RNA sequence: UUGACAUUGUGAAG
RNA sequence: GUUCUUUGUAAAGUGCCUUCGAAGAGUCGAGUUGUUUGGGAAUGCAGCUCUAAGUGGGUGGUAAAUUCCAUCUAAAGCUAA
RNA sequence: UUGACCUCAAAUCAGGUAGGAGUACCCGCUGAACUUAAGCAUAUCAAUAAGCGGAGGAAAAGAAACCAACCGGGAUUGCCUUAGUAACGGCGAGUGAAGCGGCAAAAGCUCAAAUUUGAAAUCUGGUACCUUCGGUGCCCGAGUUGUAAUUUGGAGAGGG
C-alpha cells in the first residue's frame, strides 16, 4: 500500500540510502569509537583527571538534534527503519540547514550493534583523532555528493505510483497494441 | 492615571500612595523565543501549505485581498483570526 | 531535542506528508481487531506529555469506537410519553467518544490503572485513540514516589467515574461564572440548593 | 385558590422536600466536637499558637471599601522587605500568598510593621533539640489584632472657597457623559 | 426516499 | 529524655552584573443539530463540519466593526481538615 | 549458512492481578409517568423514581485561562447571608442562581517542553548471604523511539 500510493517527497527521501561500499568503509570508521562497555567501565572506576579524554560515537535521538543545532557533528548517519517515521523525518533538513553532513544508512538494527543497544536509529561523530581525519574527509566528500548537494532536487520528486506485477503486465499490453 | 479624589466622573476613587509591582513572569506566555521561532520555520519549509491555505494564495493573486479575507474567516472562525492568516500568507507571496 | 520538532509537526494535519501517514496508518489499525496491544506509542511526544515514561509498568493499547449519535434504542421508535419525549435520532451521548474507547480498554485489562488517552486518526465509520495504562501491582511503579499514588484503592476504575481528564470535561468541572452548575458536581450542587434546613432555634 | 385581600407567596414546596430535610439536633453536640478537636491539636502540634498570622488587607468594592481586614497571606515583597525568604517564613508561622500584589504604599507600610513585630515577640527554639518549655499563647490572632487606620482629626478650622460640593458632583458626571461625542467632534474638524 | 458535506485518492477529454 | 553512628572535598539558602528564559493541537475557537441551565442574538455537555495563534490565548452576562483598558495563563498531574 | 533486529504467537513456563457481595452516604451514565396548569401539547412534577457502571471511611472538589471595576480581593469545601432577589417562563401555572460581608477549617504543590555527553549517572527479576514491610555482592534483562539528577512561571537556567 505504501508503494502504490504516490510518496511525498519528504518521505520518498528516505529510499535513496547509502551504498554497500561507502557504507562498509562507514561503518570500518564507526567502529574504531565504540562507546566503552559496563566492563571496561568497572576498571576505569577503580583505577580512578587520572583518565584520558574520551572519543566515542554520539548517540540518542535528542543528545544527536541538540548536537547538529550548536554546530558540533561532523558527520550524522540516519536508520531508514524508523517505524514511527516523524521521529526522524526532520533530520535531513535540519541537517541541510545547519551544513552538517549526513547520511541515509540501511539499519537501525546495525546502528545500535555500534553502541551496544538493539537499535539506535542515529549516531554522529563530534570529534575525531587525528590519525583518522584523512579518512573522516574522504567518506564526507563522498557522502555529500550523495545526500547533500542533491537535497534541493530530491525535495521536489515525489516516489511512490508503482504498479503491480498483474496490472503492469495490463498496461504494457494495451500500449503495445 | 490619578485619581480625582471624588465618588463619580472620569478618574474617580481616592488618592493613595502608588507602587510598582514587580512584573509578573506568567504574563509573558505567548512570547516567542529564538528556539520556538527556528523549530516553526523548519517545519513550515517541510510540510508546505495547506490545501485552504493554497486557495487563500490564489484569491490574493486573482481576486484581491479583501475577498481572501471573506473566504479566510469561513474557514477559520472569528473575523480577527483571518485578518492574521492572510498578512502571513502575504509575506509567503512576497517571499517568492 | 526532538520533541519540540515531532509537536509542531503534529499541528500540520493537513500537510502532504501527514496526509499520507494517516491514510496509510488508518487502513492497518482497521485491519486489527477492535482493542489490540499496541508495542509503542505512535506519538512518543504526546506521550510524554500526558504522563506516559519508557519504563516496564507503563502500557499502551489502541482502540476503535464508532462515531455519530446515540440512537434511543427503543422498539419501534415507540416512547409511549408526551411529545417533548418523542425524539429518537437526533439524540447525543453526554459523554465523548474518547471516554468510550477508555472505559472499554480499562474492562479488558482491569489490573491496570487508565492514566490519560490521546487521538490519533479516525475515518467516516470510526475515530481512532491510543491509552496510556499503569501496573500497579509493578514493583517499578509501587517504589517510584512520583508514580506510586495510582497505588492508591481510591483511584481504581478512574475512567468509569469520570476522574480522568475528559472525564472532568465532560462533568463541567471547572472555575467561573460559566459552570456554576457543575463546579463541584451537578447532583451535590442540586441536593444542596434543594435542601431545607432548619436550626434548633428557628430563623 | 385566591381569595381576600392577602399577599402573594411564592413557597417553593412541589418537589420531593421531605427527603432533603436536614435538622441541626446536633449543633451542641458539634460544638463539644470543634471544642475536643482544637485541645487536642493544641496540646499535639506544638506550643505553637495554633494558627498563621495574616496581612491586613482593603476589602474590595465600593461597598465594603472603608474597612480593613484580615487577608489570607503576606506577599513575596512584603517577606522580602522585612528580612527573610518566603520558605522560612512558611515554617515560622507566617502565611504567604504569591498572588496577591503591593500597590499602596500604606497597606505595604502596615504588612511590613506587623513582620517586624511578630519575629520580635516570639522565640524560634534551635533544632539540636533542647527546646525549654515555653507557656503556649493560643492565638497569634488576640496578640496582634488588626486596627482601622485613622482618617482625620477630631476638630478643625472650616476652609470654604465658595464652590459648592454639589455643583462639582454635577459638572463631574457631565464631562464624562458627553467626553465621547465632544472628542469626535474636535476629531471631525 | 432525495440533496449537500465527510469517507475521497489517481489520469484524460468535451 | 538518654545512647550508637559522621554522614560529607555532600546538600540547601541568601547579594550584584550579563546573556537567556523552552510553558501541553483535530485542541482552542467557529458554524450547525440535540439536550440542559436563572443565563436571556444562545449556561454547560455531546455528535457532525471547518479548524488557529505566539507582544499570543481565554474572560470582562446584548449581536457587530473599529480603538483602548483590566484580569488571569486552558487544552497534563497529586494533596489533610 | 550463521547471527541480529522488528512485529506477532505458544506454554499446567516464574511471580502476580481482575470478577462476587454490601451499597445509608459518594462519582457518572441512562431516564419516565401519575401530578400541577381547575381542559391541554411548551412548561411543571424532574435534570426526580426505576434501570446500568465505579469507589472510600468519607467520596468528590482543590492551589485560578477565578472574582472583580474597588484604596481591589486571592486554592477547595461547609454554615449564616445575599434571596424567593437578578434572571427564566402559553411572561401563565410556576421556576431561580452568583460576586461581596461574618464564621468553621486551613497547606501546599510537580510533570512535559533543556546535551549527564569527560562517561544511563536509572530500574524489574534471578541467585548467595544478611541485622528481612528491607540491605549488599554478582548475573541476565528493561532502556538512548530517553531511565536519573537539575527547572514548573510565585519563576527559573547558563556564565562572572
Ligand atoms: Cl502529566
Ligand atoms: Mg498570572
Ligand atoms: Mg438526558
Ligand atoms: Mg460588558
Ligand atoms: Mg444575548
Ligand atoms: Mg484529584
Ligand atoms: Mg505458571
Ligand atoms: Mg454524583
Ligand atoms: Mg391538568
Ligand atoms: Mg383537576
Ligand atoms: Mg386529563
Ligand atoms: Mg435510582
Ligand atoms: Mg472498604
Ligand atoms: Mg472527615
Ligand atoms: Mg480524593
Ligand atoms: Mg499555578
Ligand atoms: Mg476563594
Ligand atoms: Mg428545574
Amino acid at each position: 500500500l505504501s508503494i502504490r500510493l504516490k510518496v511525498p517527497p519528504t518521505i520518498a527521501q528516505f529510499q535513496y540510502t547509502l551504498d554497500r561500499n561507502t557504507a562498509a568503509e562507514t561503518f570500518k570508521l564507526f567502529n574504531k569509537y565504540r562507546p566503552e562497555t559496563a566492563a571496561e567501565k568497572k576498571e576505569r572506576l577503580t583505577k580512578e583527571d587520572a583518565s584520558p579524554k574520551p572519543y566515542a560515537v554520539k548517540y540518542g535521538l535528542n543528545h544527536v538534534v541538540a548536537l547538529i543545532e550548536n554546530k558540533k557533528a561532523k558527520l550524522v548517519l540516519i536508520a531508514n527503519d524508523v517505524d514511527p517515521i516523524e521521529l526522524v523525518v526532520f533530520l535531513p533538513a535540519l541537517c541541510k540547514k545547519m551544513g552538517v553532513p549526513y547520511a541515509i544508512v540501511k539499519g537501525k538494527a546495525r546502528l545500535g550493534t555500534l553502541v551496544n543497544q538493539k537499535t539506535s536509529a542515529v549516531a554522529a561523530l563530534t570529534e575525531v583523532r587525528a590519525e583518522d581525519e584523512a579518512a573522516l574527509a574522504k567518506l564526507v566528500s563522498t557522502i555529500d555528493a550523495n545526500f547533500a548537494d542533491k537535497y534541493d532536487e530530491v525535495k521536489k520528486h515525489w516516489g511512490g505510483g508503482i504498479l503491480g506485477n498483474k496490472a503492469q503486465a495490463k498496461m504494457d499490453k494495451r500500449a503495445k497494441n | 492615571t490619578v485619581k480625582t479624589g471624588i465618588a463619580i466622573g472620569l478618574n474617580k476613587g481616592k488618592k493613595v500612595t502608588s507602587m510598582t509591582p514587580a512584573p509578573k513572569i506568567s504574563y509573558k506566555k505567548g512570547a516567542a523565543s529564538n528556539r520556538t521561532k527556528f523549530v516553526r520555520s523548519l517545519v513550515r519549509e517541510i510540510a508546505g501549505l495547506s490545501p485552504y491555505e493554497r486557495r487563500l494564495i490564489d484569491l490574493i493573486r486573482n481576486s484581491g485581498e479583501k475577498r481572501a479575507r471573506k473566504v479566510a474567516k469561513k474557514r477559520l472562525g472569528s473575523f480577527t483570526r483571518a485578518k492574521a492568516k492572510v498578512e502571513e500568507m502575504n509575506n509567503i507571496i512576497a517571499a517568492s | 531535542g526532538a520533541y519540540k520538532y515531532l509537536e509542531e509537526l503534529q499541528r500540520k494535519k493537513q500537510s502532504d506528508v501527514l496526509r499520507f501517514l494517516q491514510r496509510v496508518r488508518v487502513w492497518e489499525y482497521r485491519q486489527k481487531n477492535v482493542i489490540h496491544r499496541a508495542a509503542r506509542p505512535t506519538r512518543p511526544d504526546k506521550a510524554r506529555r500526558l504522563g506516559y515514561k519508557a519504563k516496564q509498568g507503563f502500557v499502551i493499547y489502541r482502540v476503535r469506537v464508532r462515531r455519530g449519535n446515540r440512537k434511543r434504542p427503543v422498539p419501534k421508535g415507540a416512547t409511549y410519553g408526551k411529545p417533548t419525549n418523542q425524539g429518537v435520532n437526533e439524540l447525543k451521548y453526554q459523554r465523548s467518544l474518547r471516554a468510550t474507547a477508555e472505559e472499554r480498554v480499562g474492562r479488558r485489562a482491569a489490573n491496570l490503572r487508565v492514566l490519560n488517552s490521546y487521538w490519533v486518526n479516525q475515518d467516516s465509520t470510526y475515530k481512532y485513540f491510543e491509552v496510556i495504562l499503569v501496573d500497579p501491582q509493578h514493583k517499578a511503579i509501587r517504589r517510584d514516589a512520583r508514580y506510586n499514588w495510582i497505588c492508591d484503592p481510591v483511584h481504581k476504575h478512574r475512567e468509569a467515574r469520570g476522574l480522568t481528564a475528559t472525564g472532568k470535561k465532560s462533568r463541567g468541572i471547572n472555575k467561573g461564572h460559566k459552570f456554576n452548575n457543575t463546579k463541584a458536581g451537578r447532583r451535590k450542587t442540586w441536593k444542596r440548593q434543594n435542601t431545607l434546613s432548619l436550626w434548633r432555634y428557628r430563623k | 385558590a385566591i381569595s381576600k385581600n392577602l399577599p402573594i407567596l411564592k413557597n417553593h414546596f412541589r418537589k420531593h422536600w421531605q427527603e432533603r430535610v436536614k435538622v441541626h439536633f446536633d449543633q451542641a453536640g458539634k460544638k463539644v466536637s470543634r471544642r475536643n478537636a482544637r485541645a487536642t491539636r493544641a496540646a499535639k502540634i506544638a506550643p505553637r499558637p495554633l494558627d498563621l498570622l495574616r496581612p491586613v488587607v482593603r476589602a474590595p468594592t465600593v461597598k465594603y471599601n472603608r474597612k480593613v481586614r484580615a487577608g489570607r497571606g503576606f506577599t513575596l515583597a512584603e517577606v522580602k522587605a522585612a528580612g527573610l525568604t518566603a520558605a522560612y517564613a512558611r515554617t515560622i508561622g507566617i502565611a504567604v500568598d504569591h498572588r496577591r500584589q503591593n500597590r499602596n504604599q500604606e497597606i505595604f507600610d502596615a504588612n511590613v510593621q506587623r513582620l517586624k513585630e511578630y519575629q520580635s515577640k516570639i522565640i524560634v527554639f534551635p533544632r539540636n533539640g533542647k527546646a525549654p518549655e515555653a507557656e503556649q499563647v493560643l492565638s497569634a490572632a488576640a496578640t496582634f489584632p488588626i486596627a482601622q487606620p485613622a482618617t482625620d482629626v477630631e476638630a478643625r478650622a472650616v476652609q470654604d472657597n465658595g464652590e459648592s460640593a454639589f455643583r462639582t458632583l454635577r459638572l463631574a458626571r457631565s464631562e464624562k457623559k458627553f467626553r465621547g461625542i465632544r472628542e469626535k467632534r474636535a476629531r471631525e474638524k
